Parts: structure tokens; C-alpha cells; sequence
């Protein structure tokens, strides 16, 4: 997500239309954060990625 | 142990032999896609937080 920098000033008549132009502006320095963390789940292996992994651990043997 | 190569390495390694130049222009073509969403909800959530500013 790209980063929202702080409310420069309380007042929406002033402040924040100079936020709009500073934010929102060309030139601007777009940083960015992280989602919070969505639950995935394990991906089920396919079974032909599962004779690829075997024939590896026999050949440990 | 920090020895073993992350798979950002191993796909940097894989770039480079497969395409040296063609990344960048990747990075412009997913660039241009990615972005304008990141854009459009960064200014979805600003107008959320101003919204809310003044409901409070």
C-alpha cells in the first residue's frame, strides 16, 4: 500500500488542500507499508512434485 | 543458516541468464499496472481519513 504521511494540519478549508497538493502532488515520495497479514493457507503439493522430492531423498541412500 | 541463498537470489540469478534487459522493462509494464491501484486506494483511504476527521 503506498504510505499515507501524516495530517499536516487540522482544517480541511487549508490544510488538507495543501495535503492533497503535497501527497497527491507529481512529485511526491510514494513510500510503502504492508498489509496486515491475510491467514494462507498451505498449498496442497501436486503429486508429481512429490516423485521430484522423493527421488532426491533416495538418492540420499 | 543465511549461507543458503533466498529465492529473491535464486530468481536474481535466473533473470540475469535469462533476461538482462527485458526486467526492467518488465518492472515498467507491472509498474504501470500496479501503481495506479496502489494510487486509487491510497486516495480511497485518504478521503476515508478526512471523512472520518470530520464525523468526529
Amino acid at each position: 500500500r503506498i504510505a499515507l504521511p501524516a495530517p499536516r494540519g487540522s482544517g480541511t478549508a487549508s490544510d488538507d488542500e495543501f495535503e492533497n497538493l503535497r501527497i497527491k502532488g507529481p512529485n511526491a515520495v510514494q513510500l510503502v507499508k504492508t498489509t496486515p497479514l491475510k491467514p494462507s493457507p498451505l498449498p496442497v503439493i501436486p503429486d508429481t512434485i512429490k516423485e521430484v522430492i522423493y527421488d532426491m531423498l533416495n538418492a540420499l541412500a | 543458516l543465511s549461507s543458503i541463498p533466498t529465492a529473491l537470489t535464486r530468481w536474481t540469478e535466473e533473470c540475469k541468464v535469462l533476461d538482462a534487459e527485458s526486467m526492467h522493462d518488465c518492472v515498467s509494464v507491472v509498474k504501470v499496472s500496479i501503481v495506479n491501484h496502489l494510487e486509487f486506494l491510497r486516495d480511497e483511504e485518504l478521503e476515508e481519513r478526512r471523512e472520518k476527521r470530520r464525523k468526529q
